[PDB]
């Protein structure tokens, strides 16, 4: 649509995650992967995807209104890959100092302080260029140093200097059984910033996105760039309805309104089937609209963690379910209506029945293979499990006085232990707020 | 003259299809204009306004007959403001060969009733984005109201919203175009113009959305200008007399979107009853 | 008509029609007009289907069909039918063909209006105090058969209607047997049980038997025939006065049958009634001793029900017994 | 109607009945081994199916609604076979030790209790799909560990989930010339439930049944698959009059009423003719209508052990006759009402003319011989008899203490065997009540 989003790329994982997607968006409207202008489209509008995420540069090509951030690696592997197209040189950075973050959030949020004004001449080009922008998305990983530290800290420069421009990150916790022990630490020192700074957080666990990665798509050797390929599926998804013609009168901040209701209760959480929709990766399915339909209500097909069965006593605030799909209109709105009413997510009294639905049909150009698919949104007030978890671990490991080296280098850990403890007395009073958004005591009468 | 990509254009921007952005910027700016039942100034400001976002976007379609000959009308001075809003189209050539005066009045009835949920939508986001600054501060019983009444006004709006744009707009615009491209015959444009018009009447005698949303908009209003401000008595009383408001409200629109999908009026008749005074 | 107007232009070189040379050019026209005739009918207008699809839905051809109507139609129609109810009424008859499989793919009528040409009525026949006498189906005929039969002079349409209504009332009483029975029959809700069981499932049956055979074994049947010669050579002038020869039958049948069957029928009604109200109430002392009443009292009734529909069912397996006939004479 | 049924496929007996329940429907309603929707070809007017054991995927797959559940040898065949198309594995759910083809019942009890949310989830998908639920049907064994215990357990949950909804059940009962004793143990636990829990119970004794599928299919050796042939075919016939519109045996109160004679009584025997339907090895099976249905009411036919005619007895509470024509309809028309006015069995007080029919037509495009088949579902006074042998059986076995040591490890076994001796005081109790019912005691006013 004419509602621009800029896209932010922090950490080893947020650039391979965002190359991917770029790749998917580009193979989905019929042009090339550097980016080329060749929309069958372009003469009564059926494209107008090459707008909330393109720029026009006047060099005969579409680019991506992206800044990707990090350490040298990830910034090398997409210059050498032909997804270098979507990427002038000045939205390649390099920036490191004492050698990468080397996965310590303290070190990672310093690199980001020196080198302040160089990341803000970036930001405010791609701003005053834009006609009209809505607000960011971040794209990043809460598990390294670099997509920790430099990704809290340019949330809090963003919350700061504009107050009425909207932060909604994909943030990608770690592993509950851990991959990288200190993981933990920096989970808790970036989730503190990541509630307060941030006006939206959709919560993406890991642990769970690579069983199914591994699982249901396959290919010997999951690593990072396997579990990725399931994230640029969700991040393209997510947008599906807005970036169509299907809707237009839609836009970011009405969608993350009436998912978000507070800012200490913005935690949403994901579902997805078949886990592609669009597909990049492998396997084709059809099951019926009905069949479609229940399972995205469910919890245990689900690329996060969140107590198992639907309808839970710590209940659904309010559901989103974008419906992607190319059959009448009449049978997904006909399931909408029908599935607040049912209650299948739990709804109570004194907060009202909100269960919203949006439709979209996918492009005539992206790969004809499509069945009945969706993802959800919903904000859920079963989320605490995964941030209670990685307070529990990171206090055990900081207890034996191991793994503790990292972070001391680094001025913020060496000097404010404070923080760590902030976010458990942060955590309770948000579980208290929760609690009483199902009760008429949300606001004394 | 390539009249099939005309034809196209002309169901998404006239119908209230697609032309999405350009719409909320144009609410977006006439906002605070709006608010006000009318004034003398308003009538050549969205004139100027309207012609300002055509303009801005550029091109992008071969044919701009849309963005100009598209024009806004008035009513009165050439309830509130936005019922005073109203479109005329000059109309392209060569392409008014059963065109008469009532269809335009039919789709410009359509664009009404999705025009004044939109407006609503617009001014509620501004709302919350003023909470959050820091002469709001008090973070009081006044914040967590703000909070608790964004969230369910939000959501019935936009189901109104949705059921509005997918049962009539969308549902609509997918059956002319099939029945254009499959003949060439000149009686089969006269017949799918005539379907879509009887569709917009059933549509024109259901609605009557707009009374009750005008009352909350004003309250909001009232309600956005305390927030803003720093924070007593008064601001307690505001804070009480919104969450009656709201709950007087969410049991008429939740009797409202069952309506849509039905096509009865009964339900419809305490509908009308309840917009007017509550 | 080039070959027709040829067959002219020989004929007047003869001075004086003969008839062997008028007969050919006939014969020949015969079979051009009844070939063409055959697909007309049979292709485009899917002729055979219909007419089997009429048979179900109009003269209650097809029992599935009733049951799924008369399950939806049972909340509408237990209160008086008054505006709102006729359309309510139509969405129920409308739905109930797809959900029968009669209009739910395209195998089936779905590529004819007929099956969607027809509506419910609601007029004012019997008891205005309660919905279901008052519910009849009307089917509005489609070229070319609405030469034949009209809305306009129709006394053919006149016929179907009262017919309509006969195996209707019995499919009402049957009805509320059947689900008066279910709920008991479902948990939760000694000699005394089991008994009240039987009797009540026993006449449930009973009623259910005899509703299939009409149904069935002369609706469905003359009906098939009717169809077979119409798809297999013949218009539409010839079936609706060849339908008008059954119905007057199935009238005439109707008097003679069913005086001592629904009077029975009526009565039984009341029982099934009495018992239900008397279940439900049951789990001290009271609830005990009103079961007692209403054991005894349920099996009397019963008893000379069945008395009284083995006489019925002896004339059925006869097909004309005496007897029967005497007792329909008394009744009127 | 269209109306849902929901069917249960529970231990290895289930999922091999089921299989081949799927494949002879198939040839039936003329539609591929896979289930993919055939075009010219009708199944929307010979029949109602395609909805009411179908679901349509949007791929235009269909495929039956059932849920699997046992171990892993049974779900693994189906698959191995061209038979996959009826299954999907989303609605296989699989355990690996409550396995044992032999008798265990408690093993199979504690297991479902352990993972009783994992199947409710599964359960609750099937409910959510439908749009007009008639009921549930369950096939099993309740000679198996996997059959008998966990289906049991599933039977107690659902009665109290839902009281309204018919439970019907085609239940194998254990052999009384097997080679085990452990038969008693599971006969008990599980016809509690069956009684109670369960409308309706379709008894298969495997004495006789075994000798059905020995004498007439000829088989050179047994196996579960073959005996469990000789079962689809009956369970399929015994479905006909729903299936097919025109009969109004096809609405759910209807069927019940006439089937179903008390809360209390409510054993069926079946009895069929030919037993061989769609798997033919036998030289012929092509007979007059007068033959098969003289054969229905004869006892020395039958697949469960109603014993023979004399020494036993001769009082039929019910009889429902259910009727496959190929050859003249007016011929069983005629003969069908000479039967109920003939009254085979023996009336007194308590009933009397409860002989019933349903009409139905038999479709040639199994591989028959022309044959007209029929099929009875009798209540039947001599069913008592099984319950008695298990009384005797039950009572050696307790004096032996022989294999106890499964059982205590089972919920039942460990909360004493006082929940035993109270379900044998009301078994007896039931039996009594049955006996009466020959003479003209229980209706006496």
């Amino acid at each position: 649509m004419g509602g621009e989003i800029i896209t932010l790329q922090a950490g080893q994982c947020g650039n391979h995650v965002g190359k991917f997607l770029w790749s998917q968006l580009a193979k989905e409207h019929a042009i090339g992967t550097d980016g080329l202008s060749q929309l069958p489209d372009s003469s009564t509008e059926r494209d107008d995807d090459t707008k909330p995420f393109f720029r026009e540069n006047s060099r005969n090509k579409f680019t991506p209104r992206a800044i990707m951030m990090d350490s040298e690696p990830s910034v090398i592997a997409d210059v050498e890959n032909t997804f270098r197209g979507f990427f002038d040189p000045r939205n390649t950075w390099v920036a490191s100092d004492g050698a990468s973050a080397g996965n310590s959030w303290a070190n990672g949020y310093d690199i980001g302080t020196r080198n302040q004004d160089d990341i803000l001449n970036k930001i405010d080009k791609e701003i005053d260029s834009t006609d009209n922008f809505e607000g960011f998305q971040l794209l990043h990983s809460v598990a390294g140093g670099t997509g920790s530290g430099l990704g809290s800290n340019l949330l809090e420069a963003l919350c700061d200097r504009y107050p009425k421009k909207i932060l909604t990150t994909y943030s990608v916790f770690p592993a509950r059984s851990s991959e990288v022990v200190v993981q933990s630490y920096n989970t808790i020192l970036a989730l503190r910033r990541l509630i307060e700074d941030s006006d939206a957080t959709v919560v993406f666990d890991n642990a769970s996105l690579l069983n199914i990665s591994g699982k249901v798509f396959r290919n010997p050797n999951i690593d990072l760039q396997h579990t990725n390929q399931l994230i640029s599926t969700i991040i393209s998804s997510v947008t599906n309805s807005i970036r169509f013609p299907s809707y237009m009168y839609s836009s970011m901040s009405s969608i993350y309104s009436t998912l978000i209701p507070s800012p200490e209760l913005h935690f949403l959480s994901p579902s997805f089937t078949p886990f592609t929709s669009d597909y990049i990766h492998d396997d084709i399915a059809h099951k019926g609209h009905s069949s479609y339909d229940v399972m995205l209500d469910l919890l245990d097909p689900s690329n996060s963690l969140v107590s198992t069965a639907m309808n839970n006593p710590t209940y659904f605030n309010v559901y989103n379910t974008i419906i992607g799909n190319v059959e009448p209109r009449q049978i997904s709105r006909a399931m909408t209506k029908l599935q607040q009413r049912i209650k299948f997510p739990s709804w109570s009294s004194s907060a009202m029945h909100v269960n919203i639905g949006r439709r979209s049909p996918y492009l005539p150009l992206q790969p004809n293979e499509n069945e009945v698919s969706g993802m959800m949104l919903s904000n859920m007030s079963t989320v605490v499990n995964v941030f209670e978890n990685a307070c529990n671990t990171f206090d055990k490991v900081f207890a034996k006085g191991a793994f503790l080296n990292n972070y001391n280098v680094g001025d913020l850990f060496q000097s404010m232990q404070n923080v760590q403890d902030e976010f458990a007395e942060s955590r309770e009073v948000v579980q208290s707020l929760m609690e009483d958004y199902v009760a008429a005591e949300q606001d004394s009468y | 003259y390539d009249l099939i990509n005309v034809l196209k254009h002309l169901q998404q921007i006239f119908l209230g299809y697609q032309s999405g952005h350009n719409v909320l910027k144009f609410l977006t700016k006439n906002m605070g204009e709006l608010t006000k039942h009318y004034r003398n100034d308003n009538n050549a400001n969205y004139d100027k306004l309207l012609q300002n976002f055509e303009l801005e976007r550029q091109s992008e379609n071969p044919n701009n007959l849309m963005r100009q000959l598209l024009m806004i009308q008035f009513d009165t001075e050439t309830k509130s403001a936005i019922y005073h809003l109203k479109f005329d189209i000059n109309i392209p050539y060569p392409l008014n060969i059963i065109i008469s005066r009532t269809c335009m009045i039919k789709y410009q009835i359509i664009l009404r009733y999705q025009l004044v949920l939109q407006y609503h939508s617009r001014l509620l986001d501004e709302t919350w984005m003023d909470l959050n600054k820091t002469p709001s501060w008090k973070y009081r019983r006044i914040v967590r109201a703000t909070r608790v009444l964004h969230a369910k006004m939000n959501h019935f709006i936009k189901t109104i919203m949705e059921y509005f744009n997918q049962n009539v707009i969308d549902k609509e615009v997918y059956s002319l175009e099939k029945c254009y491209r499959n003949p060439t015959l000149a009686v089969a444009i006269q017949n799918e113009l005539e379907g879509g018009l009887t569709n917009i009447m059933t549509n024109r005698c259901l609605s009557d959305l707009i009374p009750l949303q005008l009352q909350i908009f004003d309250i909001v209003y009232k309600f956005c200008k305390f927030i803003k401000s720093m924070r007593e008595d008064a601001a307690l009383e505001l804070i009480q007399k919104l969450i009656e408001y709201i709950s007087n409200a969410s049991s008429i629109f939740r009797k409202c979107l069952i309506n849509f999908t039905q096509e009865l009026s009964t339900e419809k008749f305490d509908f009308y009853d309840s917009s007017s005074v509550d | 008509e080039f070959s027709k107007k040829y067959h002219v232009l020989y004929q007047s070189n003869s001075y004086r029609g003969i008839s062997t040379n008028f007969f050919e050019i006939i014969n020949d026209q015969y079979s051009e007009i009844v070939n063409h005739t055959n697909q007309i009918l049979n292709q485009k207008f899917h002729y055979r289907d219909v007419v089997f699809a009429l048979k179900n839905i109009l003269l209650m051809g097809k029992s599935d069909f009733m049951d799924a109507l008369i399950e939806k139609a049972n909340d509408i129609l237990a209160t008086p039918s008054d505006s709102l109810p006729n359309y309510k009424l139509t969405r129920v008859l409308q739905e109930a063909v797809q959900l029968s499989s009669l209009r739910h793919l395209m195998n089936s009528p779905r590529n004819s209006s007929v099956i969607n040409g027809l509506d419910a009525r609601v007029l004012d026949l019997g008891h205005g105090s309660v919905g279901w006498d008052v519910f009849t189906l009307d089917y509005i005929l489609y070229p070319p058969l609405s030469l034949v039969l009209n809305v306009n002079r129709p006394f053919g349409r006149k016929e179907y209607l009262r017919i309509f209504n006969f195996l209707w009332r019995f499919k009402k009483n049957n009805y509320f047997y059947q689900k008066e029975m279910l709920k008991s029959n479902d948990i939760i809700r000694i000699n005394k049980l089991s008994r009240i069981s039987i009797l009540r499932t026993q006449f449930q049956q009973f009623n259910s038997k005899m509703e299939s055979y009409y149904l069935n074994c002369i609706i469905e049947e003359n009906f098939k025939e009717m169809t077979r010669k119409l798809q297999r050579t013949l218009n539409i002038d010839e079936l609706e006065s060849v339908h008008n020869t059954f119905l007057t039958n199935i009238l005439s049948h109707k008097l003679f049958a069913t005086q001592p069957y629904p009077t029975s029928l009526v009565l039984l009604l009341n029982s099934v009634y009495e018992f239900v109200k008397v279940y439900c109430n049951l789990n001290s002392n009271g609830l005990l001793g009103k079961f007692n009443t209403n054991l005894k009292e349920i099996v009397s009734q019963y008893k000379n029900f069945k008395d009284r529909l083995y006489i019925f069912r002896a004339d059925l397996k006869n097909d004309g017994d005496e007897e029967l006939f005497l007792l329909s004479k008394s009744l009127r």
